[PDB]
């Protein structure tokens, strides 16, 4: 086909942020909840989330600069 | 020139203007009636704004509420009968001389002119209020100010501007839906079958025309902060 | 049309029997915030 | 063919939103029960929930605007 | 092929709501669970609820709009 | 082609149903559990569960729509 | 695409209405202020 | 393609039946965790619990109906 | 294609089992964790794990029937 | 086309595992925890285990015993 | 459609191991906490984890013989 | 130790050597005219000595002190009768001679199944396929043929009927018929599932042990050493963990049909 | 219609993959749990984990396997 | 059919990355409510959870390089 | 799938099964129990 | 087939080595345990006898 790469690039965008959107909310609302348990873990917990926000971006970065490749 | 809708708006609007002539025509204490129920709609909607943030519950109350008023406006005409079954012709009844049949009463949010409107004045009324106390620090992305915090800004500032965006396309397709979900129920039968959807209907417009006001009160709110 | 009359006539059935419900409900509230103003 | 983008563009813009949104259901979900837990963390918990909500809503803008470029 | 648009529409419209619904749904669960621990904390729990569900309907409001885009 | 649509129909409805169902579940789980909590607040908490009830259908509403549209 | 001149009349008509409702409003205001 | 009319009446029975199975069960879990946490308010509950099940059953019924004018 | 009927039938199983068999899960999940925490209500309790059983397995059993009348 | 069964086929077995398997975890889990959290009560509520845990294995040879059929 | 039976025998093995994995974490981490929460009981109900860890494997084996028989007829 | 971590006897022939696949569900040995005996059924056969001859020198002069293989043969024998007496205490000792048999019978056959030349040893191009003969493979475990599974399946579901009718009485009303209440669409998936279990256990044991012996094989076709080792390890528990499942099922399944 | 292995092995691995990735995650997130729960039984949880763990992996190894089949 | 080769890297490199895109997520809320209810523990825990992260980044590089096989 | 295979893979397990009862299943239980019955 | 039996006993061997590495000793010492156990109330029996 002639368009086949245009569903190649949705599918990499598409595919890409199902998995490290779930997990960036699961990590933001435990981080979240354990704050509200106890506020002066404040601190470590924010930068363990951050830690595995960045992850999941990493993740999601993979399947983006994928599909920019076939986009450019 | 204009549209159908056009006209339905300027009978939501005229329709406004006649309900507050009446409440301000006898104006006093302990009401009861129609000024009564004004009054306890914005006593509560004062009420929620206050909930969200005190500080700007009257700085854009008026818009505020005149929004909330022409879409529960928009909302109630949509469900009333005689929109969509008289045609203007710019079996139907308009069979002879084909002309489309234009519907005479066509929502106000069913159309993306009118809805356009309100998302560009929440746009404006945050922009501005977020930036009069704020200066270059609410739109401020903090470049590497917490270790490439930027990005963290960056992202966040085009989710601020699709918002009021996202509030106009949420009410329009609303609408939509909810004409064509009845001409839908319409088509099935012909009596007595759209009872479950349109009873959602009206319930669905009041708590979309309440939403969006919320929502504008707590983008304002997180505009100020 | 007779499928738009009877469109129109189930929703006006429908409006008015939810309406009604409501309305009592809505008329005691009405009636209670009118004693409680004074 | 003569028509792929179009399939590109449906399949960009619905898996785009199934995970973020998901995402920020969860977000929600837990931010609310430390608000339960305790009001006073209000105004730090709220941030963080909000960098969350930006992260997911980033993701699915993304999907979005990849699919519209497509769709021009 | 012919006819694409209209499969292309429909998926995305179905994959428009398989995130944004159950997004909604934990949402109004975590609401739900925090005013029964905590009454008079509705007031400030309901004000985020209704924004959390607003930023999840957006997602579905743009599959919708997509479709609506695709099928027009 | 000949039978497109059909699918693309089959499809929207099936989707709009997957996610609508399991939102609905979470709301009606989460709000009688709170029920169970507490039933004095049973019509408070009610009242937000319709609420969310209506916007968690209002997505299988969209698809069905819009799969009425293809199918007729 | 989209009338633009259609929505600059709808966006003008809006105007108008809050500046109607808000003139009428400011005397209901003060009266349910005063009031409690 | 002329099993296409099949494949589109079984997909709409299938994907019908996903989100109401998952919203059933959580709404019959939620009601009997309630249950066993409160007997006391049994009917009060079991009738938010059909209410529940009755709105996904709508749903399931909905792409029955779809399924069935397909296939007919 | 040719085995379109096929691949129609497996389609209709596979996904009327997807669901179905999540919500039965959740809701032996729930009964179980109810009796754990309350063996007296057992009489009612399993009594209405059976009647949210059965609606459950109704959609599982729709799709066997189609996927019997395909197969016919 | 040319082999369309065995896609059948592994369509029927492979959807018709990912949602009982779910099922399945979430039964047993529930049971553990019970269990855990109530080491007298163990007789009577593994029947109920049981039982959901052969009515989901039958879920899923449903779709193995469909795809077999096409297999021959 | 020559490799048509390629993707069959990797959609029988794809497909099907998902719900398998899932289920074997939810198990491993019900029995775990319980576990925790009651230590004396683990030598007891390490078998019913078990039990539930075997179906869902035994289930992803299903998907993998159909896979293996698609592969070579 | 250090870190020695070179894999240098790991790059040896990755796939150039040892054949591509050459797999197979079901082969016959025969043999005899008559019954076409297998090698799988030939396993069978030397698994069932090879654990008479250990019984015997178990229980060769039986003492009262356990030592060595009398000691473990009590061990695992009295792990066995509390694990299935935690279940049902009442019919331990009626279901005990066919379940532990079922037991030791298929945790030999698996082990078995992974021991070396089970592939290589038969009646890329190796010995037989340089002649015009094809390679059949001997030594198959007897579990990765579906005759012996599915005899032991219905072996097993014989005697839970039997059992389940000659306790509880011939009623079977929770499964056969109900007249009101949901009781009666209750019963027929109850039926429905108690008809699925022979088979999905047959399935189950067959498959856990074909589809290993398949990855054995494969994973020696590619990187031959060095790297399969943890899974001949994870195959070994798999063997062990659905011998001792399919005898535990077993179990709970008479309890249940006895409740 | 050749190049259709290169997607046969993409689905394998990915479809492969997602399942047991969610399954390691649960597991990590159970045992951690329960350890900081009570640090005193660590190595009779720790066993468990690591059993899991290597279950899930082998079944991810083992849609790996059968991908690099069809990549060889 | 000049093109299946892209939707093959689109497809290892989103699907694949959903599961771990979840389990990511799961085990460091796991890991961050453990934190939080034991902050001393936080080195033991913290092991493990880049004990999970390795497992799971072990399938994400594994699907990642199978897309570079593939784009190769 | 062959049936006379099936059959004699039935009578190899209930031959195995009869040998086991009465040479290793009644010894071990009866020892077993000896232990119980000695406590 | 000289190619694949010396790789599945060479890797046998080295299953076997780790096995007898890793988990005889634990056997063996339930194995001990068990054994006396049993010895000790053997002993405590004929004593009691006695």
């Amino acid at each position: 086909m002639e368009g086949l790469n245009l569903v190649a690039t949705a599918l990499a965008v598409g595919l890409g942020a199902i998995g490290p959107g779930v997990g960036i909310g699961i990590i933001v609302s435990g981080a979240v909840q354990a704050i509200g348990r106890n506020p002066e873990i404040e601190n470590r917990v924010v930068t363990y989330m951050f830690i595995g926000i960045a992850f999941t971006e990493a993740l999601a970065i993979f399947g983006l600069v994928i599909a920019f490749l076939i986009g450019f | 020139p204009i549209t159908n809708s056009f006209v339905v708006a300027i009978i939501i609007d005229i329709f406004v203007i006649a309900l507050a002539v009446a409440a301000t025509r006898n104006l006093q204490m302990v009401p009861r009636g129609l000024q009564n129920v004004m009054e306890f709609i914005l006593e509560s909607l004062y009420n929620l704004f206050r909930n969200i943030n005190a500080k700007y519950v009257a700085t854009a109350f008026p818009l505020v509420a005149t929004i909330f008023l022409f879409v529960l406006f928009g909302n109630w005409f949509g469900l009333l009968p005689g929109v969509g079954s008289i045609g203007v012709c710019h079996h139907d009844t308009c069979a002879a001389q084909g002309k489309k049949l234009v519907p005479l009463f066509r929502a106000p949010a069913a159309d993306l002119n009118f809805t356009f409107a309100i998302a560009v004045i929440s746009f404006v009324f945050i922009e501005y209020w977020g930036f009069r106390a704020l200066g270059p620090g609410y739109l401020k992305k903090f470049f590497n100010t917490n270790g490439i915090m930027s990005f963290v800004g960056i992202i966040e500032f085009i989710s601020e501007l699709v918002k009021p965006f996202a509030l106009a396309f949420r009410l329009f397709g609303n609408i939509f839906a909810g004409e064509v979900l009845l001409v839908v129920m319409a088509f099935l039968v012909p009596l007595l079958l759209p009872l479950p959807f349109y009873g959602f209907e009206v319930f669905v417009g009041f708590i979309q025309a309440l939403i969006f006001a919320l929502l504008t009160y707590a983008f304002l709110n997180i505009a100020v902060t | 049309p007779t499928l738009f009359i009877a469109q129109l006539i189930n929703f006006l059935l429908l409006i008015f029997i939810l309406r009604a419900l409501l309305y009592r409900p809505v008329m005691n509230l009405l009636n209670e915030r009118t004693r409680r103003i004074e």
